[PDB]
DNA sequence: CACACACTCTCCAATTCTCTAA
DNA sequence: TTAGAGAATTGGAGAGTGTGTTTTTTTTTTTTT
């Protein structure tokens, strides 16, 4: 038609970006490109040939090796490792799509192994929500493995319109506006279970080791929340 | 280690084809569905989950009377005629176990059994052995 | 100090985002309410702002349910209670059993009807605003330099034996045996145990529980406890509900409480 | 439904990677063309073809692995443009009631999963060997057999690089291969590249001239000319550092802002209470002020501590731009640099010289300038920047380009007053215009730094033609006059501003190397009595709006802010029209600012004028109530 | 039952668009 | 060139409708008495 004629046709679109976040999906991705073993072969690409098999979506990263490959990016991924965490996950889906078989609906998630600190139950204050904590526990109860609802589908009932990746907070969420820009509905939703996408779930008490339990104290007892390929383990 | 469990829903004629102590095999569709309750009860979106069963087997019964073919009632008709099937039969009970002949017998008759009898309907006697 | 809850988190900002443009604001507490705000200020959607509870900010609380001193109890009542509730870094200094003159701020507060409802008792629940607490129960070289020398004066094993439980008329290879077992052998690795098991015997009325008793207050990571059924703890571990919160807890008996230390056992 | 189903069924099946046709593929390849021409106007035929994804499923393959069965090949081809047409196109605008929108959602979706299929190397191939092996004839030796082929391959082409991308997907982060990005690479990798490089520089295929610009218009929709420029061997390692040192610079920016946070509300809790009577304020009633929301408050206490902001109804709502810049691929970005560089060097004169006859002739769509004006602009920057040379422009250098965009410029200017359905369509448009001119004005400062004396010669001839006629002079108050936030992104504000201050740089150093004092029957002329145009309340106003996005804006932008604002202040004594409360609210920001060491010439700017309103109120305390309103000739009343 | 919350719809009037005079 | 009078569109006050709620004893069974 024109140029000019591209007024933001057919979309509600979000415009703000967390630069922290974004930059941590670039180095983070170019970290999985670039790092490499004592013997070269650039480690986590091999690592990667496991998922693409069924029921494996989990690449385990080594925190030390973050580390050497940049202080900085391992410092900020640490404080601020729950707000950068599904930027993680999409630079690791971006890094295993270098396959090309993969299943385009698999969701992939990273986990993080050897961290150098270690946190006593006592220790997990408020001044450590959202930041990377490694904890020592023992396992009291283990309750059943669950589909957690991570991503909903949902169909618009007054118009038809779907509406995918509506991301679930600690209550379930229908989308908050139609993507039909013109659409004035936001209560009247319906979800399409089968076209979401669930996550495997599964929650455990835990309790203060023998060692580290403080003399003459109650043991604190923790809840723990364990996802995708940590389940059952 | 504390078991696992499922909730399945057995639909139309699939009804009463187990009872509680039963072991089973079920086939059947997985699914799964919204519940507020789980939801309250984790704190996440967790969705309740079933099984909408589509075929029940009894692991004990592996073959029910139903299931026996006419070649089956056929090969069976045709074995009772052989005229030394009843020494067939007491050598088939427990077959690795040398000896015991007495044991073997008294074991087949036991395990195939009698009749019971009401004579009058007032006088019940036991046809198990 | 008679129960001590676990720690809750107190919001003290509201991270809130769109949900439409991710556009970001933050909001600060008003006495226990947030201004929620109503409209988006990027874009202009209405109730599009999502409040991110991980992005918000929170500070620790606690409650602490504390019980009237038995030495300040009037004579034949039964004990009151107060509420105190501790924030920050004054949440965690104090655990259950504890005796503190807890110094803070009398506070009055309303309680509502029912939870979904915003009519409140006329009568109102009272707490304190911990500001400060003090234990009254809580009873290097300059030592080292002492002991050097200490060692290795003469007799310096009849000196320790004899220094064990003055308040009781002595039995010398009695106090040597529990000497011994207090310094203990050396542990190495193949399995073999180095503590030191003792038994004492004779009649009730003997010496025996005082030098229980005083050996148990003297040892670190020691336990006392009897071996009748009716003790206050138990010697085997077992699992049970915590009552306060209904989850379970392996209360690991006192066997294992003191796993680097002497378990004091009487009526065995 | 169950009809279109059986026809796409009888065009085959693929096994493997080989595509098995049936002999019936011609008629029913007719019969879905019949089905797309007797659509419906909700275009049910295109939704439903595109959910079954005979495009990526059938007709791809047909054309990969049976391109030498022609009648097929052709029918295909022209299916595909069909089934490829914009939505657009398809709908004729955006609509503006539900149902209709959601049909346009679906063709756009539909048209975004065939762009996504699209990205195959061997599809553009096989459309770059047979666009190849047909261009081998001579022009003469072509009928309408193979021009209306070549007009549906380029169609093809034109079709699927145009298509917007898809809102769930334009979320990739930068240094990433976009859908348009691995579509790009498909045509470098293919060579069709080479061969539209060809058809811009052939002076005997000129006829396709509008559609290879229009290609290459859409093939450089995302970039930026001098970043494109820039890129060469050494950028991995220049980019990562750059990346690093971002990050970090974030990161303390948000710890800083955490800390102020911090000491703004106290170390209690907010359950702790405590009021306290401020003596001296008096509230919205006669008693003094009760405070309650803590001491920490009251050092820096304000009265919208606890106020709710207000809707800013939907006509007042300020324009947004319309994308962010994303740095794309660096394989593409190369490939982009060695396409702009070799059609620079080998196309450029010759497609602008027929894209013009083309506009003269009026042979051209009804917006094809705009597609003229934007390659002024794009390809005039890339020369500029790295090694100027204007004799590969100088088609463009003439005093015509200048005389054609200024009233392109000013027919957008009026469309977009009149035309009020549209109005930001046109500021579009006029953003481009303005953006051709900024670029041209730019080159003629460039030429004068330049070596070369005829160049130099040509740069006093140009520019003594445009500061002569007076409507190159007029157009900057024209738009600052009736520029409206409401309307015209701050994209626009910037480069319009950026634009003036070349502008009158240039004019300001002509007028001082020498007088050349006639203008316009032509009148007397002075650059003072000219500046004194600016002085009206409107364009400072707008000056202020883009200052108050100083934070986000580049530094050569707040620059031409802070010099303009000085020029008027300073030289002109124009003190009095800047003294205003939202100017002054705009300044105690930059004051108060944690980073003013970093705006060192906004601040003291900001101060000097603040001194001399301090000396006005000590002489008159009516200037208090002076700042409230916007003013005409109370800037000499106050003075 | 009945007294608070939660949600939708309608009307009213206040603001902005259009055309005219100072 | 500014701005003010008449007409049309949008913000939100408020009227109306629907929903949810206020330790104890007898008996069994296995293990331990
Ligand atoms: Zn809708
Ligand atoms: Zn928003």
């Amino acid at each position: 038609l024109a140029a000019a004629a591209e007024p933001g046709a057919g979309s509600q679109h979000l415009e703000v970006r967390d630069e922290v976040a974004e930059k941590c999906q670039k180095l983070f991705l170019d970290f999985l490109e670039e790092f490499q073993s004592s013997d070269g072969e650039i480690k986590y690409l091999q690592l990667a040939e496991e998922l693409i098999r069924p029921e494996r979506n989990t690449l385990v990263v080594s925190f030390v090796d973050l580390e050497q490959f940049n202080q900085q990016l391992s410092t900020t991924i640490q404080e601020e490792f729950y707000r950068v965490y599904p930027y993680l996950c999409r630079a690791l889906k971006t890094f295993v799509k270098d396959r090309k078989e993969i299943p385009l609906a698999k969701d992939f998630y990273v986990a993080f192994q050897d961290l150098p600190t270690r946190h006593k139950i006592r220790e997990l204050t408020s001044s450590r929500i959202g930041l990377l904590t490694r904890i020592s526990g023992q396992v009291v109860r283990t309750h059943p493995v669950h589909p957690e609802l991570v991503s909903g589908t949902f169909l618009c009932l007054d118009c038809q319109t779907v509406i995918r990746d509506v991301e679930q907070q600690f209550k379930y969420t229908q989308p908050n506006i139609c993507r039909n820009p013109v659409c004035a509905n936001r209560r009247r939703f319906l979800l399409d279970t089968n076209k979401s996408r669930f996550v495997d779930f599964q929650k455990v008490r835990i309790q203060e080791t023998q060692a580290e339990l403080p003399r003459g104290s109650i043991p604190r007892s923790l809840e723990v929340i364990l996802r995708a390929e940590a389940v059952e383990s | 280690r504390l078991p696992r469990s499922k909730d399945a829903i057995l639909l139309a004629d699939l009804v009463d084809s187990c009872k509680p102590g039963d072991e089973i095999e079920l086939t059947g569709i997985y699914h799964n569905n919204y519940d507020g309750s789980l939801n309250t009860a984790n704190g996440f979106p967790v969705f309740a989950t079933v099984i909408l069963a589509n075929h029940v087997a009894k692991k004990d019964n592996k073959v029910a009377v139903g299931e026996l073919t006419d070649e089956d009632v056929k090969m069976i008709t045709s074995l009772s005629k052989d005229q030394q099937i009843g020494e067939k039969i007491f050598a088939s009970i427990a077959p690795s176990i040398y000896g015991h002949e007495d044991i073997k017998r008294g074991l087949a008759l036991a395990l195939f059994g009698g009749e019971p009898k009401n004579p009058g309907g007032k006088h019940k006697v036991r046809g198990d052995i | 100090v008679i129960r001590t809850s676990q720690l809750i988190p107190e919001m003290q900002e509201a991270f809130f985002q769109c949900q439409v443009c991710a556009h970001t604001t933050r909001v600060e507490m008003d006495r226990g309410r947030i201004a929620e705000p109503s409209v988006c200020g990027r874009c202009h959607t209405t109730h599009s702002m999502a409040l991110i509870h991980n992005r918000s900010l929170f500070s620790d609380k606690q409650m602490i349910k504390l019980q009237e001193s038995p030495e300040d109890m009037p004579a034949g009542q039964t004990p009151h209670t107060v509420i105190l509730f501790a924030h920050n870094d004054l949440v965690d200094k104090v655990q259950p059993g504890d005796r503190v003159n807890v110094t803070g701020i009398y506070r009055a507060v309303p309680i509502r009807v029912n939870p979904r409802v915003s009519n409140v008792k006329s009568v109102y629940k009272t707490h304190i605003d911990v500001i400060h607490y003090r234990k009254t129960d809580a009873k290097s070289e300059k030592r080292v330099e002492l002991l050097k020398e200490l060692s290795r004066k003469p007799d310096i094993y009849e000196r320790l034996a004899s220094a064990l439980a003055p308040s009781i008329y002595e039995h010398e290879d009695i106090k040597k045996g529990i000497l011994l077992q207090l310094f203990g052998g050396t542990r190495k690795d193949g399995k073999f145990r180095a503590e030191i098991n003792i038994l004492l015997c004779g009649d009730p009325g003997t010496s025996k529980s005082q030098l229980l008793q005083y050996v148990y207050n003297l040892v670190p990571r020691g336990q006392y406890t009897s071996g009748k059924g009716s003790s206050a703890v138990g010697l085997t571990a077992y699992v049970m509900k915590d009552p306060e919160t209904r989850q379970l807890v392996l209360q690991t008996g006192a066997l294992v409480l003191s796993d680097n230390g002497i378990c004091c056992i009487d009526e065995f | 439904n169950c009809e279109l189903l059986a026809t796409c069924s009888a065009l085959g099946y693929l096994e493997g990677d080989t595509y098995h046709k049936e002999p019936d593929c011609l008629e029913s390849v007719k019969d879905l063309i019949r089905y797309l021409r007797h659509e419906d106007e909700t275009r049910d035929v295109r939704q439903q073809l595109g959910a079954a994804q005979i495009l990526q499923s059938d007709l791809l393959p047909i054309l990969t692995q049976h391109h030498q069965d022609k009648p097929l090949f052709d029918a295909v081809i022209r299916l595909m443009v069909n089934l490829t047409q914009p939505a657009l196109l398809c709908f004729g605008n955006l609509p503006k009631e539900p149902s209709f929108r959601h049909h346009f959602l679906q063709v756009l979706t539909y048209l975004q999963a065939y762009k996504e299929a699209f990205a195959s190397e061997k599809a553009f191939g096989v459309l770059s060997e047979t666009l190849y092996e047909l261009l081998q004839l001579g022009w003469e030796e072509r009928q309408e057999e193979d021009n209306l082929l070549i007009e549906r391959i380029l169609l093809l082409v034109r079709n699927i690089l145009h298509v917007p991308a898809d809102l769930d997907q334009e979320k990739k982060i930068d240094d990433d291969a976009s859908a348009h990005d691995q579509l790009l690479w498909a045509i470098h990798l293919s060579g069709l590249d080479d061969l539209l490089l060809f058809l811009a520089s052939s002076s005997a295929e000129e006829q396709w001239s509008l559609h290879v610009l229009e290609i290459v218009s859409l093939m450089f929709r995302d970039q930026n000319p001098e970043q494109l420029a820039g890129v060469g061997q050494g950028r991995l390692a220049q980019e990562r550092s750059a990346d690093f040192a971002e990050l970090e610079v974030l990161r303390q920016r948000e710890m800083a802002e955490k800390k102020t946070r911090a000491l703004q509300r106290g170390n209690r809790h907010s359950r702790f209470g405590g009021s306290y009577i401020v003596q001296g304020l008096k509230s919205i009633g006669e008693r003094d002020l009760i405070f309650h929301k803590g001491l920490h408050n009251l050092r820096n206490y304000s009265s919208d501590l606890g106020k709710q902001p207000k809707k800013v109804p939907k006509r007042r709502q300020a324009a947004r731009e319309l994308s962010i810049q994303r740095r794309s691929a660096l394989n593409v970005r190369l490939f982009l640099r060695d396409f702009c560089s070799e059609f620079l060097e080998n196309c450029y004169n010759r497609l602008m010289g027929s894209v013009k006859d083309h506009l003269l002739r009026e042979k051209a769509q009804q917006h094809d300038e705009t597609y003229y004006m934007w390659a002024l602009a794009f390809f005039m920057a890339f020369n500029r920047a790295a090694s100027f040379r204007p004799g590969l422009v100088s088609e463009t250098l003439s005093v015509r380009t200048f005389h054609f965009i200024e009233q392109n410029l000013t027919n957008y200017y009026e469309m977009m007053l009149t035309d009020r359905k549209e109005a930001a369509s046109w500021a579009r448009r006029m953003h481009l215009a303005l953006k051709a001119y900024q670029e041209l004005l730019a080159t003629v400062n460039e030429m004068d730094i330049s070596p070369d004396e005829a160049v130099r010669e040509s740069s006093r001839i140009i520019k003594n033609n445009i500061f002569y006629v007076m409507e190159y002079r007029e157009l900057f108050l024209a738009l600052f006059r009736k520029f409206d936030e409401r309307c015209q992104p701050r994209s626009f504000l910037r480069d319009l501003v950026e634009t003036t201050h070349l502008f009158l740089k240039m004019l300001e150093r002509f007028c001082r190397s020498r007088g050349n004092l006639v203008v316009q029957s032509e009148k007397e002329f002075n650059f003072l009595d000219y500046l004194k145009r600016f002085a009206c309340s409107t364009v400072v106003r707008a000056y202020v709006l883009l200052l108050r996005s100083y934070q986000q804006n580049s530094a050569h932008t707040n620059h031409c802010i802070v010099k303009m604002l000085h020029r008027l202040a300073h030289d002109l004594k124009m003190e009095a029209l800047l003294f205003q409360l939202s100017v002054f609210c705009l300044f105690n920001r930059l004051l108060s600012d944690p980073a003013a060491g970093a705006y060192k010439e906004l601040v003291t700017f900001a101060k000097y004028i603040l001194g001399k309103f301090f000396a006005l109120a000590a002489v008159n305390q009516k200037a208090f109530v002076e700042l409230l309103f916007w003013k005409n000739t109370a800037v000499v009343r106050e003075m």
